[PDB]
């Protein structure tokens, strides 16, 4: 499981079709299309939230971690949630993906391209006045056959999705350099970063509505309607 | 055959075709005697039907006719952008024909 | 014809509009000899049924209850809201006749 | 008509209610012919079945029989907690009459 | 029987393999009356058909025809990636005769 | 009845009990003229058929082809578990009897 502070209540989250990342309104918005990059997130902090700028949406590996995130960026707000999440594919360890040039190592924080689906969220706690409320509320629609099985994705396939800007030393170098988009290692590097984790987010879209869009596929009486 | 919904669509006549490009606002569906069909909203405010089945239709009509009531209330469900929507504006509300979606 | 739910319940003798707006609470189907049914209630504790096709049912509403029925079974497992409903008050439970969903 | 299972149930022989409150554990389903049925199971050791048509079943149950089996399989699927089901305990496994889920 | 996509297509004149490894773009559904079809159109800018019922459609046919439709707008709907397609290239837009998914 | 797919199996000549415990890799669907079929496999290697009614089918069996369609469509979209596989082994793919998912 993954834990995220959040003043986005449970309701908004629903509305949304899970947790955004900075200006991404629905979770299948393909017309508001988002900048994503790796490297470009894990370094941008934010104010009132924890990172989730440049179409990732940053999460520790811990409630207490998760809680004193929570403390610092939220101190002033009388309620704000902590949500816990099914690990899956989308989700990249930092620390792995980035290496030695991961700019807040000591975070650990493992972040979700393209957001996190409402489905994959298994519950949340609320904080009033920075206090845990130890009592862990369900999430209706997490589906635990899908989730109950999946896991992070291995750094192996994150290495092309770093975002390492063209002349990064990392693109010269093990591993990265085995992995480098067409252009890294010219606007086109960042360009094809942007189009590669475009790609690798829609496929993981599709599984997603394999699950949940299914849930309304009604069956028909062929011989009945022929 | 016709290769798009507009070509399909202008193969008949007082029909119409409408880009409406959202997802469905409403969903009415009714089994009510004499009244079995289905109307669907947008928010732009049009209204549309898919009409009961009658003398108007053809046999081949009759098992399409129900396949596109299927596919509006799965396509209102999953809030799925409506491209195009070809209808008989002689009906009121005006009843659909032919409906795209794209990606 | 009928452009919204109100509209098309109006045209009927012993019918009524439940404003639901909520989702379903539970939902019963049955297979039973001379009772194959379905029954859903909501948490105000209202009950309807989708009655067992009879005399009452003209031909061309037998394919309509059960699209009815299947519309019932999706809405119930995907807590999908309910805005209103249309039915006949002269049943025990009231008898479903059209039902509209939004957003 | 019945309001709920259990007044439902309360009106055939050799039925019987079973609280099961909980998801389905395994789906059995068969095309072989004379066995062309579903079987269910719960972790408690339940086994329930939806019969084989037969002489037993009336015209309007052959419907109904196709549509418990679509039931069966969709809330397999989903994970759906079923709340109770409506039993003939004169056959085995028992037979299902109607099923109840809630929430 | 055959054991693959291609094994099959090969079993029939006028067909030929298209491998499109892409979800579908566009969906096109009509109920008009001797058009009641459907269309498919892919990134790539290739049209694909489901033919409109007819003699060339042996009465084993029918029933495939229906669930190859009902195939396609659930593959649209969820953006599943469709592998291969055996068509017949004598018609324009060329015919969908078989459809392979994989993952 | 049988209780178990693994009983009923047993029930026939020519069968045999697969025990899958992994999800379908490819879907293959056909509406080729007398190739009305489905044909799936597994990363083991494996490759099954659901096959195309036939002399050797009976009546009730035409119903329970189509539904097995159906199930089996749903579960490679779902990416859902197949636990176990009876089938008539008799033929080239082998042939789907019944179908067995748990969790
Ligand atoms: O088919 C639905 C559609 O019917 C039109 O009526 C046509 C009819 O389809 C055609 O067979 C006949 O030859 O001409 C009619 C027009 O005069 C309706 O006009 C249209 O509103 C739909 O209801
Ligand atoms: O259509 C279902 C509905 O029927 C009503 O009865 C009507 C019937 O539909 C109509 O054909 C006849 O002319 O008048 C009947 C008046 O009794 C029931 O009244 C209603 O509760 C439903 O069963
Ligand atoms: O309807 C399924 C149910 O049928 C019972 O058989 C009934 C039969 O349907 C009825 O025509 C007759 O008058 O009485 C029989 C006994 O009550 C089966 O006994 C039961 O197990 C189910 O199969
Ligand atoms: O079945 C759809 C398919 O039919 C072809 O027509 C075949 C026909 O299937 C066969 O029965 C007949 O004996 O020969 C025809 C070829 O001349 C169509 O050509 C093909 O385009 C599809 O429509
Ligand atoms: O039911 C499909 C199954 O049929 C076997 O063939 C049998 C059939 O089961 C029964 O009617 C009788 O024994 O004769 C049929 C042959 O005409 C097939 O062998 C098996 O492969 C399946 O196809």
């Amino acid at each position: 499981r993954l834990y995220r502070a959040d003043s986005r209540p449970p309701d908004e989250i629903k509305r949304s079709g899970g947790l955004m990342p900075r200006g991404h309104n629905e979770y299948f918005d393909r017309g508001t299309q988002m900048n994503i990059n790796l490297y470009d997130h894990a370094r941008g902090t934010q104010t009132g939230f924890v990172r989730y700028d440049d179409g990732y949406v940053s999460t520790k590996l811990s409630l207490r971690s998760a809680h004193l995130a929570g403390q610092s960026i939220l101190s002033g707000y009388s309620t704000y949630y902590i949500y816990v999440i099914a690990t899956a594919p989308n989700m990249f360890n930092v620390n792995d993906v980035l290496g030695v040039y991961s700019p807040h190592p000591y975070e650990q924080e493992v972040s979700a391209l393209g957001g996190i689906p409402y489905s994959q969220i298994y519950g949340w706690y609320r904080v009033n006045f920075g206090v845990i409320d130890e009592r862990l509320h369900r999430n209706r629609e997490y589906r635990d056959r899908y989730y109950r099985n999946l896991n992070i994705a291995p750094a192996e396939d994150g290495y092309r999705l770093a975002g390492f800007p063209p002349d990064h030393q990392a693109w010269r170098e093990e591993p990265w350099i085995h992995h480098a988009p067409q252009g890294c290692g010219g606007d086109t590097c960042n360009e094809e970063t942007q189009n590669l984790s475009t790609i690798y987010l829609r496929e993981y879209q599709s599984k997603v509505k394999r699950q949940i869009f299914s849930d309304y596929q009604s069956e028909v009486d062929i011989y009945n309607r022929i | 055959a016709p290769q798009t919904i507009t070509e399909l669509c202008s193969e008949y006549r007082n029909t119409q075709i409408y880009t409406i490009n959202d997802k469905i606002l409403s969903y009415t569906e009714s089994m009510a005697g004499k009244r079995e069909m289905v109307i669907i909203t947008f928010k732009s405010g049009e209204t549309f039907q898919v009409e009961v089945p009658g003398s108007q239709h053809i046999d081949s009509q009759k098992k399409a006719i129900e396949r596109m009531k299927d596919t509006l209330r799965i396509t209102y469900l999953t809030e799925t952008k409506i491209d195009k929507l070809c209808v008989w504006n002689n009906k009121t509300p005006n009843s659909i024909a032919a409906i795209s979606m794209k990606n």
